[PDB]
RNA sequence: CGACUCUUAGCGGUGGAUCACUCGGCUCGUGCGUCGAUGAAGAACGCAGCUAGCUGCGAGAAUUAAUGUGAAUUGCAGGACACAUUGAUCAUCGACACUUCGAACGCACUUGCGGCCCCGGGUUCCUCCCGGGGCUACGCCUGUCUGAGCGUCGCUU
RNA sequence: GAGCCUUGAAGCCUAGGGCGCGGGCCCGGGUGGAGCCGCCGCAGGUGCAGAUCUUGGUGGUAGUAGCAAAUAUUCAAACGAGAACUUUGAAGGCCGAAGUGGAGAAGGGUUCCAUGUGAACAGCAGUUGAACAUGGGUCAGUCGGUCCUGAGAGAUGGGCG
RNA sequence: CGGCUACCCACCCGACCCGUCUUGAAACACGGACCAAGGAGUCUAACACGUGCGCGAGUCGGGGGCUCGCACGAAAGCCGC
RNA sequence: AGGCUAAAUACCGGCACGAGACCGAUAGUCAACAAGUACCGUAAGGGAAAGUUGAAAAGAACUUUGAAGAGAGAGUUCAA
RNA sequence: CGCGACCUCAGAUCAGACGUGGCGACCCGCUGAAUUUAAGCAUAUUAGUCAGCGGAGGAAAAGAAACUAACCAGGAUUCCCUCAGUAACGGCGAGUGAACAGGGAAGAGCCCAGCGCCGAAUCCCCGCCGCGCGGGGCGUGGGAAAUGUGGCGUACGGAAG
């Protein structure tokens, strides 16, 4: 996910709750060389990451 | 058409969250559409959602203001963003009270001797 | 001659104003005289352009007394587009040539809420 | 550097979005007399200075 | 040496980006700007250059509340509501 | 630097005169302005006279011209006293009074 | 006879002079007199469907609301086309909103470290636990509260 | 000057005709495409051959000097219109561990990677590149900053101004 | 047939490369490779002389004021105790 | 040895306006154009060059040579 | 020993309010040279200017004589023409250099401390009550300031009783 630079992890996290209702393992982010902030959040192991980019756009 | 700031007023503040929620929701799901390559027919609604998304927080902000001065009319000691906003000259200058308020000798001078309308010529 | 000291008879400023002119100004601008069996009829001189109204060329090289319709005010350009008006590319595609609203003369009117408006309000002015 | 700040990178990255060429749908854009980008900078040639 | 082969020996650095103008003028070992003076609480101008103050004075910037100033004065500063 | 002959010249431009030259381009502006203002005086106190305070009778001090006589700014103390009307009251009737003039 | 060189004319090339044009300057005059602690000037970053600069804007980000005008913007598809609903653009702009630094104000600025009160989720509670909101700089004016004086005074142990 | 002009103004060129001693000017012809000039007075930022004059452009030199610091290249094939400089294989060599190796700090800021073209850049060439265009790439409780003081800089109390 | 010339060529004679410092320059004295554009005695105050004009033992309204608001009028006209 | 007050006065900065016996792209403000921009120096600071197609792009379809740059025909415009 | 009052004082993230900085063409306060001239240079001139610092307003400063004159006296202040390149200053050299008249533009004058009288008749704050559009002032009651001195009445042109 393309955040914001001024959310943390913990920002994020509730994000992805309160959006996708989907349960978050842990959130990796790093500022990219352009000046945005990517973030790798990791999903539970109960959920699947298939489906939820299906549900939601990307494919 | 889609969404006019004129009958939103009308509304109350529950409903204009509930319709500004889902539309926020859209605006979301036109920025994930807009990142693949396809689908360049709806490329152009970001813009008209967005829009409408300012138009709605307007309105809100605006009652909020509304009901806020509505609370805070005729009080003594009403907050800084509701005092006026002119400029900061006129803030400090004498209201019109202190302008017009003359001594009593000066009163006194003005009530003897006032300035009568008169003309030289014979 | 002039004499309100607040109007310019600059050259250069009178061009400045009239090339950056705003787009409710730009519709003044670009206006075109009425017919003679209409002026009489309507009671007014000229009247600005719209999208909906015909059109005749009365000066150009496409000039003639076919009657035409606009399809196009660019206001940017100061000028407007009619359907039978167009020329041939190199390849052969048709494409609409331009012809400025003050060589053209207007033959009809769409009737319009605000134009009416308009067109009585000129009416009761030019009295 | 390998280790730089917020401040710093942030700095970088508004040259990295500015060092891009001209559009080609402009070019045929009413009154546009822009021919090339005047502003693209070199990381060997121009040093633009911290 | 004291020309090319000693101009190679420059790998540290004495200005960065100052906090009140951006500019390269903050000298890191005083601690201060070099255009300005940040820690002093008035900005450093100067007679003796004309056009330092020509890149610096009012105007020259975006002015975003300044623009707005000279629009609400032609009409006195009014804090009412438009008829309707 | 002289000549064959000519009056000896002291001009006093040795000082830096050109950065301080008042010249007289608004002169028709100013008094454009003036009589402008003249004339909204006048209509906004047209039933009063222009130049309304009434001046008195002054000698001029110098030996040079204590032959002639001129106006002056007002009437005296004691003017006023044998005219018999009071001291405040002549400058709301349009006379203007000098405390500071003896006789 | 040829080649080379030199002098003229025609044409061609480099060259961008003269001429003509000018949304630009310079000068003169007139009208007004307006910044900020309710956050000034200036700076940083970001914002457009496709967008690098200027311009215009502030997470409501190439503009919001309202008024006037009345059928568009335009480089290209799309899009509200609807106007006997609310109606595009443009201008005006009095109503909302206005990120960080900056007199810059919690300390310093390496975006770190805090301290109180309140509201939602965590062992349903403090105890150096997440998110959000408000306050937390200097000097000084009037008043209130707190309290120091073998400075002066009265009654008392 | 009821002046000349889109039936052609200014400007430019000309082995053409001609005037004035001269500064200069008139006409013809060829380009050119929108203004210009005579007479009477007025006011100049008014006449260039130079100033190691300022700016811009162009010649002889001259297709000349120069593409020579550090031992060295060769054969076959493929992709390609184009091969000595690219790629693969083989042979012959250098750096030989204080390297022509593998990693870092300062500094550079996208130069890193993939794809694509080959006018510009690479001092010859190029299918190649750190060039160009497009698209990606940097994931930390336990790597470092953040904490602590060192030489040192610094506000308040106070002093000076 | 006639034609000077800003076309070319040849012979006869004369013919040193321009500018300024200098008694003396073509100098083995200095500047100039060439071409196009720009480039240098201006303006203000004061003084002296001469000339033109108007008035004349007088002369001068440049300083202000007056008429009507004026593109030409930041002009021009007038003050008369 | 205490104090207040408009007037005629000044204004190369600011917000708007009008005018010119001024300049006409090596001139005029450094800047008529993405100009205090590119660029230079660590910094104070220094600081440019650069206008004109055509009335309307109507910016040369198509055939051929060349891998392309480019060119020969053809085509629009009164005029390439 | 304690209590209370006064008086010099300290603290608060106490309630309310104010200044910081920027522009700076014009204006006000301070100090502030040298290049130049003097055909040299010290006094002088440049100049009480440039640079430097501190402040405000559309204007600021000035402004109601501890004034000018020495006769038939005038009468705030500001600006213009004259006075005047004059009186005067100066290695009396270079150079510097006003003021009073007078005529014009405009012309607005006053207050207070003190001396005395008025039972402090004065002022700020707090809260309920009766009022108007966009919100602040009039009448009521207590908490402070103030007798080491609120306010009317008074200002050298006299005033008070
Ligand atoms: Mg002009
Ligand atoms: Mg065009
Ligand atoms: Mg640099
Ligand atoms: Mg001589
Ligand atoms: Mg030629
Ligand atoms: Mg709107
Ligand atoms: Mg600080
Ligand atoms: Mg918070
Ligand atoms: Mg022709
Ligand atoms: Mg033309
Ligand atoms: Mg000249
Ligand atoms: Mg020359
Ligand atoms: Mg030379
Ligand atoms: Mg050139
Ligand atoms: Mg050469
Ligand atoms: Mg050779
Ligand atoms: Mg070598
Ligand atoms: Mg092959
Ligand atoms: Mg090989
Ligand atoms: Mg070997
Ligand atoms: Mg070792
Ligand atoms: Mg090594
Ligand atoms: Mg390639
Ligand atoms: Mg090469
Ligand atoms: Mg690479
Ligand atoms: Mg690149
Ligand atoms: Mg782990
Ligand atoms: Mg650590
Ligand atoms: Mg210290
Ligand atoms: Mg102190
Ligand atoms: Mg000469
Ligand atoms: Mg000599
Ligand atoms: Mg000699
Ligand atoms: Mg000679
Ligand atoms: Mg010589
Ligand atoms: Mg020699
Ligand atoms: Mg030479
Ligand atoms: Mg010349
Ligand atoms: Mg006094
Ligand atoms: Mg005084
Ligand atoms: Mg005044
Ligand atoms: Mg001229
Ligand atoms: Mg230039
Ligand atoms: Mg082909
Ligand atoms: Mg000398
Ligand atoms: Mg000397
Ligand atoms: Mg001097
Ligand atoms: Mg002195
Ligand atoms: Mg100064
Ligand atoms: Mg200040
Ligand atoms: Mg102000
Ligand atoms: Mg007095
Ligand atoms: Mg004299
Ligand atoms: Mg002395
Ligand atoms: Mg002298
Ligand atoms: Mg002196
Ligand atoms: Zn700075």
């Amino acid at each position: 996910f393309i955040v914001d630079v001024k959310a943390n992890k913990h920002q994020i996290k509730q994000a992805v709750k309160k959006l996708y209702d989907i349960d978050v393992a842990k959130v990796n982010t790093l500022i990219r060389p352009d000046g945005e902030k990517k973030a790798y959040v990791r999903l539970a192991p109960d959920y699947d990451a298939l489906d939820v980019a299906n549900k939601i756009g990307i494919i | 058409a889609k969404i006019k700031a004129r009958d939103l007023r009308g509304k109350k503040k529950e409903e204009l969250l509930k319709q500004l929620d889902d539309l926020k929701v859209e605006l979301s799901q036109l920025r994930v559409a807009k990142v693949t390559g396809g689908a360049a027919s709806k490329l152009s609604k970001i813009r008209v959602v967005r829009k409408s998304i300012a138009r709605v927080l307007t309105v809100i902000n605006q009652t909020q203001k509304e009901n806020l001065r509505k609370f805070y009319k005729g009080k003594k000691y009403k907050p800084l963003d509701l005092r006026p906003k002119k400029t900061r000259a006129m803030r400090r200058r004498l209201t019109k009270h202190e302008e017009k308020l003359k001594t009593k000798k000066q009163q006194r001078k003005e009530r003897l001797y006032p300035l009568r309308k008169y003309a030289v010529k014979a | 001659m002039k004499f309100n000291p607040f109007v310019t008879s600059d050259r250069s400023k009178n061009r400045k104003r009239h090339f950056n002119a705003p787009s409710h100004i730009r519709r003044k601008i670009m206006s075109s005289p009425l017919s003679k069996e209409l002026r009489q009829k309507y009671n007014v001189r000229s009247m600005p352009i719209r999208k909906d109204d015909e059109v005749q060329v009365v000066r150009g090289h496409y000039k003639g007394q076919q009657i035409g319709k606009v399809v196009q005010v660019y206001r940017k350009k100061y000028v407007i587009y009619i359907e039978r008006v167009q020329r041939e590319k190199a390849n052969g595609t048709t494409v609409h040539v331009g012809i400025h609203p003050s060589k053209v003369v207007i033959t009809r009117l769409k009737l319009d809420k605000d134009r009416k408006k308009i067109l009585e309000r000129k009416a009761k002015s030019r009295q | 550097s390998s280790h730089k700040t917020f401040r710093i990178k942030r700095f970088l990255a508004k040259k990295q979005k500015q060092n891009r060429p001209i559009p080609q749908w402009i070019r045929m854009k009413t009154g546009n007399k822009i021919r090339y980008n005047s502003k693209r900078r070199h990381w060997r040639r121009t040093k633009l200075g911290l | 040496t004291k020309g090319t082969s000693s101009f190679g020996k420059r790998r540290n650095k004495t200005h960065t980006l100052c906090r009140r103008c951006g500019s390269k003028a903050y000298h890191l070992q005083k601690s201060t700007c070099g255009k300005c003076g940040y820690p002093a609480k008035r900005k450093r101008k100067y007679n003796w250059s004309a056009k330092a103050k020509r890149r610096n004075t009012t105007g020259t910037g975006r002015m975003r509340h300044l623009k707005i100033v000279y629009r609400r004065f032609r009409h006195g500063f009014r804090e009412g509501t438009t008829p309707k | 630097a002289p000549s064959r002959n000519g009056m000896i010249l002291k001009p006093h431009f040795h000082k830096d005169w050109q950065q301080r030259v008042d010249t007289w381009f608004n002169q028709p502006a100013r008094k454009i302005r003036r009589r402008k203002a003249r004339q909204a005086k006048a209509r906004r106190i047209a039933p009063r006279p222009a130049s309304g305070p009434i001046r008195p009778i002054v000698r001029c001090p110098t030996v040079r011209y204590h032959t002639k006589v001129r106006a002056g700014r007002g009437f005296s103390l004691e003017e006023l006293r044998v005219a018999g009307i009071h001291k405040k009251v002549a400058r709301t009737i349009g006379i203007s009074v000098d405390p500071r003039r003896r006789n």
